RNA sequence: ACCGAUAGCGAACUAGUACCGUGAGGGAAAGCUGAAAAGCACCCCGGGAGGGGGGUGAAAAGAGCCUGAAACCGGGCGGCGAUAGGAGGGUGCGGCCCGAAAGGAAUGAGCCUCCCCGAAGGAAACCGCGGCGACGCGGGAGUACGAGGGGAGGGGACCGG
RNA sequence: CGGCCGCCGAGACCCCGGCGCACGGACCGAUUGGUCCGUGAUCGGGUAGGCGGGCGUGCCGGUGGCGUAGAAGCCGGGCC
RNA sequence: AAUAGGCGGCCGUCGAGGGCUCGGGUAGAAGACCCGGU
């Protein structure tokens, strides 16, 4: 299995690379989730999560779109966002993902990878929200 | 003897062919060492022991992948799977 | 109907019975089969008899359209077929008495096939609305059962 | 819009289902410094009412006044066992848990009947009628050596609730046998102090006065009455079609309209109608009984019970509570109260206020 | 050189019959045991209808009778089977199962090893040089490889379907 | 936005083997037929429609046969 | 809740724990649910 660090990462160009990794066949684990930045600006960051929050279903809320608002549960949807979820393949490759939010008990004193095509010193300038900080104002947990 | 995974098929956006794969071995990472292996024989252990046989005859992209052609076709519970080279 | 179902019949071991042109349903008949299948001859007779006396649901597996539950595990689609039970009760005595005369140890008879079929069906016709004469007909039922002594 | 008026019946409570247990949840706990159990459990006995001088802001202040009450009894509660909770990745989790061994039980009122000798009844045998498994050869020298690992593990710190198992004795006040197991949180900041307050009350018994203000608001939780499968006019209070209406009268007009072309969730429709879930905020604590009777000045005490007994129940004897107004549930109905956890900003005064009469006369 | 029981006259037969309409008038369906009834004696069970033994017959062809298809239904067997989406199929292969005959095959199958020629096409290591750079140019070299076409050895039962 | 460098990608284009068609040629079979050779980058989709060959069914005149050592018919399977 | 959870107890590698049957409703269209059963 391989441990990536979320730590100052794009959320996209992490998951785009954890996606690839997953349709390889490697378990992947996820350990800072919350950790993770998305560049622009932070109202129409807000608005776009608020808006894919609001998205259900009117007839029934029991089958729409359960867009998550917690960090672990974001970044899951934006790596499954990046694969055939509706192939039998794709959902193999996404059973083969765990993301939490900081280091677990059980993952300390391993080697925390990281993505050098996703860090943050890439970007001009550190215009960017964090994934926790859209999380809080979403409403979840964590 | 080598060890190596298989990527896919030799396909379009929505065309497939399925006697050629993409096989990805372990430690090659350019045209220049994957150009190494042309030639040499692939082989796919199927769950039950059977074995297919291909062969590498050329080079795929530049990141190292390599093409394979097998008499009888992989049957695409081989994707994602590990080939071994010779 | 005179043939049997069964291959590989074996008269030294086996004894076999059977009845035609019962007027009875043959769903119902294929839903007590299908629970007496493979139980012992005495288990299979003490079963109707419980069903004959509403002490016992026979379980709907296939035809249980708009069919209540009933109470305990298992239940589900559940119902009482008393004539079913009766006519295949008969039979199941005249296969044991087959076998006695044989000379089968009745305790050691096991139900090793059981099959019901649709017979021949006796047409009727009843009056409706608007001068219209509808279909008004008797399905009937044959059952097939062959025992074998188990050692 | 043409003509607008507010939806038939509240969404907010739905599904409209059968509660998933007779024995009431709660599913969140008042705030509170006091070093106490938060709450109590007790069976419905009845209604009366009351005449009692007001005392909470209003108009009617200092004036005599109708006052509606419900009596519940309260039999004392049995403290058997210690939980605690640590915390989870998504939530607390049980980090362990410890009761007592069995004891023999000194409440049993049994009678001698004619042969053979009183039964000598003990605990684990009226709770194997609720847990139906409990711990063969249990000793105090085991349960002491849990209880210690316990302490071990909340001085080590990883303990971050700890809350009281109870029990429910039925048997005293001859209403049943099969007792009622339920979890209560403790109020206080410190775990080892609400541990040790346990730990003092394990395997004795808690009565109401020793938990509860008398005066002080509570919060009612319980199972509503059921009334079966109801159709949509009682179920949400819809309009009644027209008289000339030849397909019905107490049936929903339309279930929708062509786009979307599907029955939404929000329409009203027949289903299960009571037996329900449901939480009742802001009652008020009028005056906590002992054994059946209610003292009023110090030298006229009297029995609760009103002439002829409570219809559907049977005579008051133990401790019971006198709630200001209405509560969910049938008679014999198991119903919670916990302290207020929302009060208003201006409340009564916590004391009893000053009762000038009460019903005792025949409600049947 | 007509049809061969939904055909041929409406009628191969108790057919202009049964049956429909007050009437004028309208008008069907329905052939086949066996060479010979030799058409099942006797026994057990069942209220009976029938069932099981045992007989007859070249063959039950058993009167519900020549042959006995399809649709439909019951059982047995092989495969799948309660986290999975497309008109129920197409291309390629992998599990599990059947494989006596008519297909190949002990005059030798799947398979393993070795040698030769080879169309269109076609690398790389290594070395020298050009470009800010992705990279390219010359030698390696039209070499390795390449559809397919041939030869030799090993093993001994599967390949096709 | 102005340019550049690699790679991937069709039944298109190139090569190998095979089929048919169009045209011309040489042979044999006693009626429309058969074999082979040569040319095709300048032949190979197809609705209405036109033309050529072939498969299958009942009966008749001939010719050669099969069948109670098992015809027609029917279920499953092998080969062309 | 497909990451398809935590905890104490009881049993298995004869057997805990149940269902039907019995007397009644804090329940009820069938099912389900609750109290009692020497």
């Amino acid at each position: 299995m391989r441990i990536i660090n979320a730590e100052g990462l794009i959320l996209g160009r992490l998951a785009s690379k954890v996606a690839k990794m997953l349709l390889e066949g490697e378990e992947v684990v996820i350990v800072n989730a919350e950790k993770a930045v998305i560049t622009g600006n932070r109202d129409v960051i807000f608005k776009k999560y608020k808006q894919r929050t609001e998205l259900r279903t009117l007839t029934n809320p029991r089958r729409g779109p359960f867009y998550p608002k917690r960090s672990d549960e974001i970044v899951r949807r934006t790596i499954r966002g990046m694969l055939p979820w509706k192939t039998d393949r794709g959902r193999k490759a996404f059973k083969r993902l765990k993301v939490y939010v900081g280091i677990p008990k059980e993952f300390q004193g391993k080697e925390l990878e990281t993505i050098i095509e996703a860090h943050v010193s890439r970007l001009s300038r550190p215009k960017y929200v964090t994934v926790g900080e859209v999380a809080k104002f979403l409403g979840g947990k964590f | 003897r080598i060890k190596g995974v298989v990527l896919s098929y030799r396909r379009s956006k929505e065309n497939q062919h399925n006697n050629v794969m993409i096989i990805k071995p372990l430690d090659v990472n350019s045209r220049e060492e994957a150009s190494k292996l042309i030639g040499r024989l692939v082989l796919w252990k199927s769950p039950s022991g059977k074995i297919l046989k291909g062969k590498i005859v050329r080079v795929h992209g530049t990141k190292g992948a390599v093409r394979a052609r097998f008499e009888k076709g992989l049957p695409g519970q081989a994707l994602g799977d590990y080939v071994e080279i010779v | 109907r005179f043939g049997y179902s069964f291959q590989n019949f074996d008269p030294k071991r086996m004894a076999r019975a059977s009845a035609r042109d019962l007027r009875i349903s043959p769903k119902l008949a294929v839903e007590v089969c299908r629970e007496l299948r493979g139980m012992m001859l005495n288990d299979a007779l003490r079963y109707l008899d419980d069903v004959i006396a509403l002490k016992r649901p026979v379980p709907l597996k296939r035809y249980n359209d708009s069919q209540g539950h009933k109470p305990g595990k298992g239940f589900g689609p559940g119902r009482y077929p008393v004539k079913v039970a009766k006519a295949i009760k008969k039979v199941l005595l005249n296969v044991k008495n087959n076998a006695v005369q044989k000379g089968l140890d009745p305790d050691k008879l096991k139900i090793i096939h059981i099959a019901a079929h649709k017979g021949p069906v006796l047409r009727g016709w009843y009056p409706r609305a608007f001068g219209r004469a509808t279909p008004f007909n008797e399905q009937t039922t044959h059952i097939e059962v062959v025992v074998e002594e188990i050692r | 819009g043409k003509v607008h008026r507010p939806r038939r019946g509240s969404l907010g409570f739905s599904p409209r289902k059968r509660a998933k247990s007779i024995v009431p949840r709660i599913r969140s706990w008042p705030k509170e410094t006091e070093v106490r159990m938060l709450g109590f459990a007790g069976y419905k006995a009845g209604m009366t009412h009351i005449l009692m001088i007001d005392d909470e802001p209003g108009l009617t202040n200092g004036k005599e006044i109708f006052m509606p009450v419900t009596i519940i009894e309260t039999p004392p509660l049995r403290v058997f066992g210690i939980r605690a909770y640590r915390m989870g990745y998504l939530g607390l989790e049980t980090a362990t848990e410890v009761i007592v061994p069995d004891f023999p039980l000194d409440n049993y009122p049994a009678k001698e009947r004619k042969g053979k000798p009183k039964p000598k009844m003990t605990f684990y045998k009226l709770l194997e009628r609720r847990i139906a498994t409990l711990p063969k050869n249990y000793t105090q020298e085991m349960f002491e050596q849990k209880l210690g690992q316990l302490e071990d593990m909340i001085k080590e710190g990883e303990i971050v609730d700890v809350r009281a198992i109870v029990a429910t004795q039925p048997w005293v006040i001859k209403l049943k046998k099969k007792p009622e197991v339920m979890e209560y949180a403790i109020g206080g900041t410190s775990v080892e102090e609400k541990f040790n307050y346990i730990k003092e009350k394990l395997g004795k018994e808690l009565r109401v006065g020793e938990v509860l203000k008398e005066g002080e608001l509570l919060d009612v939780i319980a199972v509503t009455k059921g009334k079966g499968t109801q159709g949509p006019v009682k179920r949400w209070g819809i309009k009644l079609r027209a008289h000339k209406d030849s397909k019905g009268r107490r049936k929903v007009g339309s279930i929708g309209p062509w786009h979307p072309a599907r029955v939404m969730w929000t329409v009203p429709m027949a289903g299960q109608m009571g037996f329900h879930h449901r939480t009742e905020l802001n009652k008020r604590l009028i005056a906590i009984g002992e054994n059946g009777k209610l003292k009023l000045d110090e030298n006229t005490e009297i029995e609760i019970t009103p002439k002829g007994g409570f219809p559907h129940y049977g005579i008051v004897r133990s401790d019971f509570m006198m709630i200001a107004g209405s509560v969910p549930g049938a008679i014999k109905r198991i119903i919670r109260v916990r302290p207020a956890i929302r009060p208003p900003k201006k409340k009564p005064p916590v004391q009893r206020p000053q009762i000038t009469y009460v019903s005792v006369e025949s409600k049947q």
